[PDB]
């Protein structure tokens, strides 16, 4: 990963999450459970949705394109027509394949970045009230409620 | 009490390519390449195409006896020829500017076939039953449905001159032919005059034709030849035919209506009662995807043709089930 | 004592699009799409264009009486035709290879109109006052300024042969016509010879013309027709005209000087005393921007035309005043 | 942002800083005020300037291009010419629009990155001589003048 | 004790450009732009090119006496003309559809030159020794090797009619000419018949030629002219020549074999005993790089031509020796 | 650099490194020295190698392309042919030059990122067993063996 998070200091994903792409897990006495961070997952959705729609939109509709006939004494013209169709086809095939290859890389790195930033947003929130354990996880020192685990998932959380 | 920050994962086996790595399994992705089509030729926005079948543009427009089933068709969304469209010209010869004529029909949405020169009343002093075994029908010598072979009458071929004023309010496609006997005897026998000529003129067309007599290899068992010509008579204009022999006169002409999006395609697929916005020679397409790898020939509103085998855009992320 | 790290912000309302997000307000950006123009036709690098006005290339080169104001113009930076450029050929007929001639003139930077065949001493044995109502000037029958209608003199039209050796040290564009009477009656009292011909040859050009007489619909009240032809006479080569009727002889010819960057455009904008490096049919452009969405037709050194309505690159950062 | 600084752990921008893109605000009992980081701002200016110039330079001038005429029997040649002109027009419109969209994204990330690194630059200097507070800000332990604030700006300040 | 994390550096001086910075010194890089070739003309996959030398396609196919060294060549990988390929037609005139003939030859991999009409037994009643100073060899008047100038014999020029059936199982290229005397006296002395004509027909070709007599500027000291024509006789078809004058008859024809990847190029480079997969007019290329800035004209499998002066992709990193 | 490592907090490269692109230096008493990280360097080679092969693969071989002749009355056709050849040439030259410029940028950031991630990978292990000094460097508080310096390289070393 470009930002070190995904497939990085956070070895794998959670098949247990089904509310989004990014989220959390808690180890309280009231129980455990996964929860997606709507904020970051939504932004990620609006952006990727915009990316796919931009790619689709730039490729406006292809109107009627047909072949043409040339008599036996029009071989040069027939070959010019051939050079034109093949030349454009080469360019469009090239553009499409490159655009997809390049954006996919950009997209994967995008997610990696979101996870990294989400992790940091939490780390800077908790500060000294917890330690960084198995990468991605945090062990609270004061132990805190479910209503408090929420304060963490929502950016609030009050105490150093 | 521990809170962890993580990311989604699932059982998806979708794969996409990146610049640094190929076949990367991801959680969610979208396909941008349409690879599925109907077979089947369909109506384009409710309008059926013209299926020439065993005939080609030439056989259709000249009225080759084996294309009669096409005589009544008046409108279409596109034209379809098949690999078996062999029935075109039936009497050997050259079809001048045939390719351009095809291009012209490519923007025609419909037309009316009408009698520019009625068989009975237009040629009082000439025979019109001229027929040939090269253009046979039902095992009997026949002739083009839209043309008339004019020949000598009672040992005489009077210099003819016929006019037609275009009052259709549209361009009228007129076709005609010039017959070339293989020898002088035939020329004399069919047209009386040895040094005949044909003249066809309009406000913007001016051509003269002279018989070029000589022995030639037989084609469809004919040493003779017939050259075919055509013009577009503008609304309100007049066309004048003048000749003292060799004229294969127009009998039916076409009042043309122009449209957009049509074209001529070659296909061996079959016509069914389906409707589409996008047709290819292999089958119809119903899709919103930006690309397609089905066929470069398209009629209507279609995705852009590309040679690509796969174009998939990753939306989700690297999928690490961590099983 | 505190020290913070932050970024710039302002009141800029500039917006730009990105792959992930549209209309993003930024502090600094740059427009790369030129959309402003003069609304006028200008001089290109100090040189004015040839405004044919109510005339077209044909009217100009043949010398249509209605295009006399153009007769003296010798050089230009580009040629301008207008939607109302109707005055071309005044006597009905076909201008052979007209489009190609237009293409030739497209690379011409200037020329000298000169008498190739002085009216006074070139045709001692033929009348040269032939005139027509189809080419009237001042409500009076007239004729092309660069051609001469030769006719029978004293009941006779002797076979003529005239030559011109190109000693201008430049290609010489020669134009001429072939008249086609509507009936042999007229052919004979204009040219005497019922069966006439015209021959024009140079070292690399060789063509013969035969009058084709026939009744034709009246165009500009003429049943007759006049076809026009041209050729480029290489430096030092000789062109020979020979005929016994129907020749519409060259009187003036043009010694061509080739240049780069010219072309023919169609515009309804007016000529003003302005100078530009880039001209379009809608107006001149003065810009260093890479793109423009003004018009696809351009003369000079211009920005690339694209269909885009907007192309702006952000230079500054995301603008967050947080007011 | 891809790097988490702009509109990230540094909520907004300073309409008060007009000497550059990235900088510092100071708070002393000598006074307050802003100061742009010339080093960073300039390097970002060189980068963006070269980018825009590259985009402009790659689109070398369009020389004379006009329409062509075809007689009534040259419809196929006319349509061929039409296909060529439309085809090239579609490709350049596509290229121009795509290039701008993609580079605008990269540019914004560029700035984000620049703010992140400048921050990490200062953080690593004020190692243990202050603490991280309102994100983007640092509260000194020993209280330091105006000259010392400058030692932080010019990358010096060598205190454990 | 300390452990540091760092990156590789070296003496490399390679530079590459990026969007934000130009000439960035890197440690490892790869060139993608091929700029080398051997200024030689090579065999293409073992097969040598046809070098026309001082001759051009016209000279080669008509059999211009100055192109005898080419007569035996039967196959090639590509065709090569040089800036000094002047020897085309030697008798002035026009080579009809010459450009299309060149296009036809560009996909021919080989042919067999054979006698379509043996000189000794084809024209029993006509003289075949016609010669001209315009087509001289060894300082003596001669004629095209593949054509025969037929003229009157014993004050007579009978109407000739010869045929040839294509039994070669391949397309046969037939070439011929029509001579045009400058005056009727010459027409009479050479062909006897004042109103001669030539006719050439096959199953799909049909043209008639009429002598057009007129005084013309001398080219290669000839006021006369000779026009050349050609056609492709389909396997099994028959071609018929009929004439009573002016025919420059076919003697040798060409049974053609089609191939792929061939073409005509213009080069002043020399042929050497080298082999290549990619040939350009400047020299041969042996490379796997995606691009080349050597020449746009390529024969074989070559890198894509681009105007770039440099295309270097960085693989390693920013090089900082820190010395 | 985009990630701040190369030419960043790690001022320069090591000419002493000749095993890979990213590595470490020994500073204990058993002697100094350099050691390249096979894991990182290799993964980086797989990516960059794939990138170059993609660029090359997208540009299929140009087959026979030659000029054409036109008679004196085919000037429009000749110019059309010319517009086509120049048109395609402009696009491909533009494409080739843009792709290389943009990917070179990406490649350099990729390395910057790999140095950053490897630096953080180590900095997350040592944690308290050492401090960060000359940027990129860590002074072991407990002082350890050559065999130990290896624990760090092979990603082991799991001490608080
Ligand atoms: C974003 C959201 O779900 N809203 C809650 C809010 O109602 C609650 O008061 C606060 C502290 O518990 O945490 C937020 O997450
Ligand atoms: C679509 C295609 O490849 N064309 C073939 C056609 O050549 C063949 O005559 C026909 C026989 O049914 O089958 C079609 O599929
Ligand atoms: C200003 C600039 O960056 N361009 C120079 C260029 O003029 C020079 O030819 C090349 C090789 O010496 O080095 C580049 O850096």
């Amino acid at each position: 990963g470009l930002f070190g998070a995904i497939a990085g200091f956070i070895e794998g994903g959670w098949t247990g999450m089904i509310d989004g792409w990014y989220g959390y897990h808690h180890q309280n006495e009231q129980g455990s459970g996964y929860a997606a961070d709507q904020k970051s997952t939504q932004n990620a959705i609006n952006g990727i949705t915009n990316k796919v729609n931009s790619v689709i939109e730039k490729m406006n509709i292809q109107f009627t394109a047909v072949g043409k006939e040339f008599n036996k004494l029009e071989k040069r013209m027939e070959n010019l027509n051939n050079k034109v169709d093949d030349g454009f086809l080469d360019i469009w095939t090239y553009n499409a394949e490159l655009l997809v290859l390049l954006e996919n890389e950009r997209t994967l790195d995008f997610h990696d970045s979101n996870v990294k930033n989400l992790y940091e947003k939490v780390k800077s929130q908790l500060k000294n009230n917890a330690k960084e354990i198995g990468n991605g996880c945090f062990e609270f020192y004061h132990k805190c409620d479910n209503e408090c685990m929420e304060s963490v998932r929502n950016g609030t959380y009050d105490y150093p | 009490d521990t809170i962890c920050i993580g990311y989604h994962a699932n059982n998806s086996t979708d794969t996409v390519d990146t610049v640094l790595e190929k076949n990367v399994t991801v959680t969610h992705s979208v396909n941008l390449l349409e690879d599925s089509h109907n077979g089947k030729l369909c109506r384009l926005k409710g309008i059926a195409p013209l299926q020439l079948g065993k005939c080609n543009i030439a056989g259709w427009l000249l009225g080759n006896p084996e294309c009669d089933p096409l005589l009544p068709v008046r409108s279409w969304s596109y034209i379809v020829e098949t690999p078996n469209s062999e029935n075109g010209i039936c009497y050997p010869g050259d079809f001048i500017d045939y390719e351009e004529l095809r291009e012209q029909l490519s923007s025609v949405s419909s037309f009316e076939r009408f009698e520019i020169f009625p068989k009975e009343s237009s040629w009082p002093n000439h025979n019109t039953n001229g027929v040939t075994a090269a253009c046979s029908h039902e095992g009997k010598s026949s002739f083009y449905r839209n043309l008339l072979w004019l020949t000598e009458k009672e040992g005489s071929y009077p210099k003819l001159k016929n006019s037609y004023v275009n009052k259709k309010g549209k361009e009228v496609l007129v076709l005609w032919g010039i017959h070339h006997p293989p020898n002088s005897k035939e020329q004399q026998n069919l047209y009386q005059n040895e040094n005949a000529y044909v003249s066809v003129v309009t406000s913007n067309y001016n051509r003269r034709f002279t018989p070029e007599i000589a022995e030639r290899p037989k084609v469809r068992d004919q040493a003779g030849r017939m050259n075919y010509y055509w013009t577009l008579l503008k609304p309100g204009d007049t066309i004048i035919f003048e000749a003292n022999g060799n004229l294969i006169a127009p009998m039916y002409a076409f009042a043309l209506r122009r449209g957009f999006g049509s074209g001529i395609i070659t296909s061996n697929a079959s016509m069914h009662e389906c409707n589409t916005k996008c047709q290819t020679p292999l089958g119809a397409i119903n899709s919103s995807l930006p690309y397609q790898n089905i066929h470069p020939v398209t009629i209507g509103e279609c995705p852009k043709y590309v040679r690509s085998a796969k174009l998939r855009m990753v939306t989700g992320l690297r999928n690490i089930p961590a099983r």
